[PDB]
């Protein structure tokens, strides 16, 4: 079964503006 | 206000042609350290991080940190119209909606400026921790890249195995399997043409031959490639970029 890379580092939302 | 100037403009050429096929989106860091992005695809199951360093650059200027929104495709149509000896000048100003990227030709006679649309993204950015892997495979980055091209004929995944004395790639599909074997370079006269490996551990993982087609776009950044494995973790694919920085993959195992 194939995984994610969330499935191993932490994950912090971002937002842009442009 | 940001300005790099890089007489080989060619690098950057390559840099998105690495990355437009995988990515369609990405945020581009600027700080006086240099550019850093980095990217998951839409699958999730791969990772880029590129890093410029600033003094790669010919000339290299950045009074504020900027986080620029750029589509992908986009900054490839720019700098496809570049040739591969101009001089390239990327610029942003202070309050920029737009990027601007300058093509300097060599007789003082051609000049092109692009301007490009920057976007509002809303990203999922990643923390990368730096840990120690069991296996380090460095190698020819054209022999990587025909290796996954050719098993990708075979079957969907590639299944490598690190041992001690070299590497070995396998794949099976409704035909049958096939098996390549590096060893490591005895003789080793050129690094760029040597097969090293330095290992603690065996590792054996499962990797979809997708995904690395599109890592091996990167080749032409670098004669050589190295492959950083640890059990069950991502694989990551490294190119650097002579003398100022690197572009490194990353990719999901397949349990």
């Amino acid at each position: 079964r194939q995984t994610s890379m969330t499935d191993f580092y932490h994950s912090k939302r971002r937002l842009i503006f442009s | 206000m940001f300005e790099a100037r890089l007489v080989q403009g060619s690098i950057l050429k390559k840099v998105l042609e690495a990355l437009k096929d995988l990515i369609n989106e990405a945020c581009w860091d600027i700080s006086s350290s240099g550019v850093n992005l980095q990217s998951m695809d839409s699958s999730h199951v791969s990772l880029v991080q590129l890093t410029l360093r600033s003094e790669g650059f010919d000339t290299y200027r950045c009074d504020r940190n900027l986080a620029m929104g750029v589509n992908l495709t986009s900054m490839s149509k720019i700098l496809k119209c570049a040739g591969n000896e101009d001089i390239i000048t990327l610029r942003a100003e202070d309050n920029a909606d737009t990027l601007a990227l300058v093509f300097e030709a060599p007789n003082q006679e051609k000049v092109s400026d692009y301007e490009m649309k920057l976007m509002d993204l809303d990203v999922e950015q990643l923390g990368i921790p730096e840990q120690e892997y069991s296996c380090v495979v460095k190698m020819p980055s054209g022999e990587f890249a025909r290796i996954c091209r050719d098993l990708s004929h075979i079957g969907d995944a590639v299944v490598i195995s690190c041992a001690k004395d070299g590497v070995k790639f396998s794949a099976s599909g409704e035909l049958g399997n096939g098996n390549i074997k590096l060893s490591q370079t005895s003789n080793v006269d050129k690094e760029e043409e040597a097969v090293t490996i330095e290992m603690n551990e065996p590792v054996q993982l499962t990797f979809a031959l997708r995904y690395l087609n599109f890592f091996t776009k990167a080749t032409p950044l670098s004669s050589t490639v190295t492959l950083i494995m640890s059990a069950d973790v991502p694989l990551v694919v490294e190119y650097k970029i002579a003398d100022m920085g690197h572009l490194k993959y990353y990719l999901a195992p397949k349990i």
